[PDB]
């Protein structure tokens, strides 16, 4: 019988292609107000 | 016993400068998803010997155009400078204690700058002299800039000393009370030492080489030299600056192990950067001093005047 | 002894040539983007001691990467000239080997050997990157063979 | 062709020609270092260009 | 169907405000560029260790010619210049004669390796398998001269490679 | 603890190869000192070996011999040196290495592989392989004129 | 780019210079194996364009 | 005379580096080799032609604002005053008008380059 | 594939990604490099009979160019109008 590359019966699985940025981080109020207590930290 | 000092200085800062080269080699290679120098020597120990080897047999050249002393005079100022840049330093111990260590790192600074900008005009040639052109634009950027920084934090140590910064940071890192300071100092280290985002006097994508781009064998690793030492010299400074290491006087070399890791870390930071961004326009990194540090740095040093006196810790004078 | 000598210095310098290779960042055509291909991460040019350089006075190698026409043999004899010796070309593909599919063209250079002298003939159209990083693993080996100094005791 | 085996003439049309000649209107009023970046914007071969 | 890749409006709640001035005045985006960068530190390097490790190929690569025999060990070309009129380069010369034994074969057989584009159109136009491409690519020479290959170079090639392409050919001429 | 066993494997990696001195030789020689299964040995002396756990390109590589053919490749080592049975396996063109599928026999076959002979006295010249086209009329040994 | 050069020499014998593509078709069909392998490369590829 | 004596080493060193440099290697000397360099082709004019500076103004303004930089530098030693309040007030007065001179080059568009 | 869990959780931090789900380094999952023999199919003109060539020639069905006008009513376009492109329904905005 005929044999030749081809895909499997069901075919492949899926393919990702769509970007994807992972949304991470603190936000910035969390962020100013750590620096801020760092900087009174300091300071005392 | 002085010289014998001297001489326990600039050989290790030579050396230490040529395994910088292997170093950085290595870790872009891995931030590459590749290994870098691995064949000469194991692990590329011997590479930075080869480089050195090879250039120094190479052939030098006087390009037709050039002025001769002035071509000679740069690279013999580049390096002669980067390592004058060390004997302030204390680790913990100067090998110059000076009261105004501070200025004359400021000083020794501007003047290393003029290696560049005679090494590239007297090159006689197009490329040099658009690298050294680019490096007058980076030292009006960033010049003003970096000695206001520096006073705001010698508002907390009370002198320009730079054995005080030791005793300054006793208790706490001064990278507490003066992070953002402590950003744009970093900042500014890049741009003076020429470092990538900010490697424009020599831009070798635009420049080819820019300012040394006449430079060959012997002269070129002066300028190398004198490049990589400054980087180290640089970062050295931050970590006294920021990150003071406590001095025990009966073991003092518990400091400098503590203190050697910060600085090596420091430094890779600049390597670490440098595999990771884009190259500045020139014309933006003179926007971004100007229009953005420089007002966040004057109005920092009018807080770091104020908030001695208001709080009443102003420090010592001695 | 002299001889003894001059042959452990022999090895020397040759060992920091062959060790230290600074190509110049030269490339002409399609051969240039296997020359890119050596540079990334699978090849890794760097691991040898092999790094680009943009100016010719911090090369040591010429690689001829591609097709050389008449119009550029001028800038190509130019930009040679002004490396400092020593000085080595390796010529990578059938264009500048010898002409390659545009030999009997009337604006191309029949081999670039007509232009420069050459060390290393790196055959392909194009070679393959671990095929010019086998000519350059032989212009290593090459250097390695140099007796300069042992010449000159000699003399 | 000609009806021949060989063809008479064959002129490619390399996209990037006429974005090469475009070059000088697309830098107007820039820096050198933002003509490095227009000519990578272009994706300029000279294979094509030049033939 | 189209899409828009730059054409989004940026919020204007002081939420949103705040978190673009952290960024710009925290430089969060550059620190998550640096964060990209060290990860790639620990990943295991894509380097191979060339020439103890080689990159992989297949069946079909075209590499140095050879021209090859029957197992008889007679040759299998008989000089009917298919791949000499095929050759885009012209990088084929061939002369031919009777032999002693009146036998059709080549008294010159050159490919000039500078002029090759190793397309591998002889090997197609072959109707016995006489020229191949063998899989060796680790042939750079010296000299310019050194890749002039006449007849004897070429079936000292075939002799040298033939147990490589006899079995290369075995794998991929039924896809031929 | 995983750094624990990472440092056991670095042992180890010393103990597969012979002791220091066989750890070092390889160190220096190939710039690798993982441990690999032996593949395989050819007439020359070059060894084979194989990690299926290595990704694709370094999960078989080769060892030269330190002498072939009369040449002393202790650290003159070329991708040349490889025969063409153990070319196909080496560069992945097949699964099977020729110790289970052996090529086939041909007495025209070269027995003694030779590698890249440019640069040396066994460097091939080229020549034009035909007889002279135009044969010229000798003149007569005798005077007679 | 590496990898995808590999599929260019796996259909046609060469990384780069396939001539492949020809006036009635291709020149060569697909080796077995070789749409299983381009689908490997096809699953990981969006997320080097992400890190990119 | 430490000071002096770590000066001259250091450019001492320096000097024999390139006195090695020049007279170890083998030289070839001839005119293509040491012809100036721009990618191949020669020069079209002289290196020494003018250059304009786009950037002039923020250049003088540099001048100014680095003597300002001088005056700010004692501010540390100032602080040990025990007239604090006229101390205090003459600092701040000082960096307002720099950042007074630094607002009004910004709003004048004197820090953007000439095109 | 053989880093330890500290570092491929290190190295998962540090990009933001789950970096050993699509490893660019290829393992165990590609094609043997050894394969069975393939037995490729014919085409559509393999056949014993009702296959003259001359049924079955694109060549010689080409033909000279029509001359529409030579030197020897509504207004029309070369064709219709193109039909306005719609937004992607699958990701209109990126
Ligand atoms: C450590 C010092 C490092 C610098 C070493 C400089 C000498 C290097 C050897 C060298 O010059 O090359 C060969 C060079 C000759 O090569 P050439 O191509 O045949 O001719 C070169 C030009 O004719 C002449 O060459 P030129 O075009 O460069 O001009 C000559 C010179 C101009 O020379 C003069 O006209 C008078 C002498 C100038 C030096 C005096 C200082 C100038 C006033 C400032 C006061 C400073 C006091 C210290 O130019 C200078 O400005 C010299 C600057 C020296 C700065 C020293 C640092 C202070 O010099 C000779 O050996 C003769
Ligand atoms: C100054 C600094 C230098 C002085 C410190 C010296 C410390 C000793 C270093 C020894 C490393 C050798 C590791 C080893 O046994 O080889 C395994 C290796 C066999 O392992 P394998 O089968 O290939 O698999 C490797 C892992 O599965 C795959 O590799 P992996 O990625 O999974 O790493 C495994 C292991 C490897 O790491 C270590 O064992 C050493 C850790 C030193 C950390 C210092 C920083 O690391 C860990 O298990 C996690 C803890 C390591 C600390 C990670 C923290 C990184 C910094 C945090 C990120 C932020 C940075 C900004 O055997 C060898 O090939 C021996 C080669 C010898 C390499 C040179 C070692 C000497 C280095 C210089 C010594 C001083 C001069
Ligand atoms: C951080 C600094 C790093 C510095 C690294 C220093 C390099 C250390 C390794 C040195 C190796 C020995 C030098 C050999 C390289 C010489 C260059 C070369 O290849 O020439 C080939 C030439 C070949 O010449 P030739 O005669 O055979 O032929 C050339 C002439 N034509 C063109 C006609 C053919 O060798 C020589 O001419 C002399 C070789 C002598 C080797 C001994 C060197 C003595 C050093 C004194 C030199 C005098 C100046 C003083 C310099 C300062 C002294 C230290
Ligand atoms: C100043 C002195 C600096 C000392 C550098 C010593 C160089 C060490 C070295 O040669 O590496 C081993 C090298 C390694 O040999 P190799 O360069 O042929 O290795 C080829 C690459 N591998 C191994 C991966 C296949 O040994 C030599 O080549 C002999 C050179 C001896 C130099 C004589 C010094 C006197
Ligand atoms: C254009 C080409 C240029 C090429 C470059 C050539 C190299 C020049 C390098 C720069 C030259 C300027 C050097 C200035 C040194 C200033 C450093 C300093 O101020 O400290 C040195 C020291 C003062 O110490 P101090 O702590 O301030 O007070 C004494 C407390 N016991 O005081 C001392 O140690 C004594 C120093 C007196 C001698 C100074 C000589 C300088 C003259 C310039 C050379
Ligand atoms: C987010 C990415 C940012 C990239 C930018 C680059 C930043 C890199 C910065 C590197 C330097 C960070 C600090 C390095 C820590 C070194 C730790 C050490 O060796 O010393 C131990 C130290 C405590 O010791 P000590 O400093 O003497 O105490 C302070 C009192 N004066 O430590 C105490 O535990
Ligand atoms: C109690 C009252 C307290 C009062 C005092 C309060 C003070 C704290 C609050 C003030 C704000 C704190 C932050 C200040 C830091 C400086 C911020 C800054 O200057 O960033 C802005 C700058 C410009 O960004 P841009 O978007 O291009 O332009 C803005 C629009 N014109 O953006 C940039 O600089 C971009 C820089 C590009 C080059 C970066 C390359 C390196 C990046 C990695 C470095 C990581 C940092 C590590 C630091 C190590 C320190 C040792
Ligand atoms: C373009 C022109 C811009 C000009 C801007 C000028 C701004 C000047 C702002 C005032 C600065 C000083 O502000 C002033 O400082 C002094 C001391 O430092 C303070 O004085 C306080 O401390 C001092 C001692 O330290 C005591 O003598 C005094 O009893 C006490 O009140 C004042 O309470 C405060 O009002
Ligand atoms: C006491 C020291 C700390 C206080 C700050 C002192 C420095 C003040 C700097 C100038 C402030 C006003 O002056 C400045 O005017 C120009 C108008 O061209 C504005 O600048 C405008 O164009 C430039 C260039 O595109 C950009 O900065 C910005 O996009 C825009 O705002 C600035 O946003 C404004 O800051
Ligand atoms: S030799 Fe082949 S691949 Fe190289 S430039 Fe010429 S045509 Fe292109
Ligand atoms: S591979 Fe192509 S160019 Fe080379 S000889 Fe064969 S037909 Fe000619
Ligand atoms: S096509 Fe084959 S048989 Fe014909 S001349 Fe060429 S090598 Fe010989």
């Amino acid at each position: 019988k005929v044999k030749q590359d081809m895909p499997p019966v069901g075919g492949y699985g899926p393919i990702d292609y769509k970007r994807n940025l992972p949304r991470r981080g603190l936000s910035g109020y969390s962020m100013f107000a750590v620096g801020i207590g760092a900087l009174l930290f300091g300071y005392w | 016993m002085f010289m014998i000092n001297i001489l326990m200085l600039i050989i290790p800062i030579l050396l230490a400068v040529a395994f910088l080269t292997l170093v950085e080699r290595k870790v872009l290679g891995y931030m590459q998803l590749r290994k870098g120098p691995n064949v000469v020597g194991p692990y590329g120990l011997l590479q930075p010997i080869a480089d050195a080897i090879k250039l120094f047999i190479k052939e030098p050249l006087r390009p037709a155009t050039s002025s001769a002393s002035m071509f000679i005079l740069a690279p013999i100022m580049a390096l002669g400078l980067a390592l004058t840049m060390w004997i302030p330093l204390p680790m913990p111990y100067p090998l110059i204690n000076m009261n105004l260590g501070v200025l004359f790192m400021l000083a020794m600074s501007s003047l290393a700058v003029y290696s560049i900008l005679w090494s590239g005009w007297a090159s006689n040639s197009k490329y040099a002299l658009i690298g050294a052109l680019r490096a007058v634009a980076q030292t009006i950027s960033y010049e003003v800039t970096l000695a206001i920084i520096l006073l705001s934090v010698l508002l907390m140590s009370g002198s320009f000393t730079l054995s005080t910064l030791i005793t300054t940071q006793e208790q706490m890192w001064l990278i507490l009370p003066a992070w953002p300071l402590a950003m744009m100092w970093f900042i500014s280290t890049l741009a003076e030492t020429n470092r990538a985002p900010f490697d424009l006097t020599e831009g070798e994508s635009e420049l080819v080489s820019g300012f040394n781009v006449e430079y060959a064998a012997g002269p070129f690793a002066l300028f190398f030299m004198a490049e990589y030492a400054n980087i180290i010299m640089m970062n050295i400074f931050t970590a006294i600056l920021f990150l003071g290491t406590s001095h025990n006087p009966h073991m003092p070399e518990l400091y400098t192990i503590n203190f050697t890791i910060k600085s090596l870390l420091l430094t890779m930071s600049f390597l670490w950067i440098r595999a990771s961004y884009p190259r500045f326009r020139y014309d933006q990194l003179m926007h971004l001093l100007w229009k953005n540090f420089l007002p966040l740095t004057l109005a920092l040093c009018m807080w770091h005047v104020s908030l001695p006196i208001l709080t009443s810790g102003i420090p010592p004078q001695t | 002894r002299g001889e003894y000598v001059v042959a452990k210095l022999d090895d020397l310098i040759n060992w920091a040539r062959r060790s230290s290779l600074w190509p110049m960042t030269f490339g002409l055509a399609c051969c240039a983007v296997e020359m890119m291909h050596m540079a990334a991460p699978r090849y890794d040019m760097d691991r040898f001691g092999v790094v680009f350089r943009a100016s010719p006075r911090q090369s040591d190698v010429m690689i001829v990467a591609g097709t050389l026409t008449n119009k550029m043999a001028p800038a190509l004899r130019k930009v040679y000239d002004q490396m400092p010796e020593p000085r080595y070309v390796v010529s990578m593909g059938s264009c500048a080997n010898g002409g390659g599919y545009y030999h009997y063209s009337y604006s191309v250079v029949r081999g670039c050997d007509r232009i420069v002298p050459v060390d290393i003939y790196v055959p392909g159209c194009p070679p393959t990157a671990e095929a010019l990083l086998y000519g350059i693993l032989q212009l290593q080996k090459k250097i390695k063979r140099e007796k300069r100094l042992r010449i000159w005791y000699r003399r | 062709s000609d009806g021949s085996s060989r063809p008479y003439r064959c002129k490619i049309k390399a996209p990037g020609f006429a974005h090469l000649a475009g070059l000088d209107k697309m830098s107007k009023g820039h820096m050198l270092a933002d003509v490095v970046a227009i000519i990578g914007t272009q994706d300029i071969v000279f294979g094509e260009v030049d033939r | 169907t189209y899409k828009y890749v730059n054409l989004r409006e940026p919020s204007m709640d002081m939420k949103s405000v705040t978190d673009r001035a952290a960024q710009t005045l925290l430089w969060t985006e550059l620190i998550r560029g640096l964060g990209m960068t060290l990860s790639y530190l620990f990943r295991e390097p894509a380097t191979i260790n060339y020439p103890f490790e080689k990159g992989p190929l297949s069946p079909r690569f075209r590499g140095e010619h050879a021209l090859r025999r029957y197992p008889s060990g007679e040759e299998r070309c008989i000089a009917c210049k298919l791949c000499e009129a095929v050759c885009p380069a012209q990088a084929i010369t061939i002369e031919a004669e009777p032999r002693a034994d009146g036998s059709r074969r080549t008294t010159r057989y050159d490919i000039d390796m500078t002029k090759c584009i190793y397309c591998g159109f002889c090997q197609e136009a072959c109707p016995v398998d006489a020229i191949v491409e063998g899989p060796n690519f680790e042939f750079s020479t010296e000299t310019h001269e050194e890749l002039l290959y006449n007849k004897e170079k070429l079936l000292n090639n075939g002799d040298k490679w033939e147990a490589e392409i006899a079995a290369n050919i075995q794998a991929d001429y039924l896809y031929r | 603890m995983e750094l624990l066993q990472v440092l056991k494997r670095g042992l180890q990696q010393v103990s597969g190869h012979g002791g220091l001195r066989g750890y070092l030789r390889v160190l220096f020689r190939a710039n690798d000192v993982r441990v690999g299964t032996l593949v395989g040995e050819d007439k020359y002396g070059n060894k084979y070996y194989e990690d299926n756990k290595q990704f694709f390109g370094r999960h078989r590589w080769v060892i030269y011999t330190t002498e072939m053919n009369g040449k002393n490749t202790f650290w003159d080592v070329d991708g040349s040196m490889v025969p063409p049975e153990w070319h196909r396996w080496l560069h992945c063109m097949t699964d099977d290495p020729p110790t289970v599928k052996p090529p086939t026999a041909r007495k025209f076959i070269w027995t003694n592989h030779k590698f890249n002979l440019s640069g040396t006295p066994q460097q091939y010249v080229p020549y034009s392989t035909t007889r002279k086209k135009i044969q010229e009329w000798v003149p007569p040994s005798t005077p007679y004129k | 780019r590496e990898k995808m050069f590999e599929f260019y020499e796996r259909v046609s014998g060469a990384r780069m210079h396939a001539a492949y593509v020809r006036p009635g078709g291709v020149h060569q069909d697909l080796p077995l194996g070789l749409m299983d392998d381009i689908y490997e490369f096809s699953k990981n590829f969006s997320l080097r364009i992400d890190e990119l | 005379m430490n000071l002096m004596l770590a000066l001259l080493t250091n450019f001492t060193l320096a000097t024999l580096l390139v006195i090695i440099a020049f007279w170890l290697p083998q030289l070839n000397v001839y005119s293509e080799k040491t012809s100036p360099y721009e990618c191949g082709f020669d020069p079209m004019g002289s290196a020494r032609l003018p250059f304009s500076m786009k950037f002039f103004l923020v250049a003088i303004t540099f001048l100014l604002f680095d003597l300002e930089i001088a005056l700010l530098l004692p501010l540390p030693w100032a602080s040990q005053t025990a007239n604090l309040n006229t101390m205090l007030t003459m600092a701040l007065f000082l960096i307002i008008l720099l950042a007074v001179s630094l607002a009004y080059e910004w709003t004048q568009k004197g820090l953007e380059w000439t095109e | 594939a053989s880093a330890t869990r500290f570092i491929q959780w290190l190295r998962n931090w540090a990009s933001g990604r789950d970096l050993q789900a699509k490893l660019q380094l290829r393992y165990q999952e590609i094609s043997k490099r050894t394969q069975p023999p393939p037995k490729l199919p014919v085409g559509p003109s393999h056949k014993l009979s009702n296959n003259y060539y001359c049924t079955r020639d694109g060549r010689r069905e080409a033909m000279p160019p029509s001359i529409v006008m030579s030197s020897q009513k509504k207004a029309v376009s070369p064709a219709p109008p193109i039909k306005r492109w719609e937004l992607s329904q699958d990701e209109p905005y990126l």
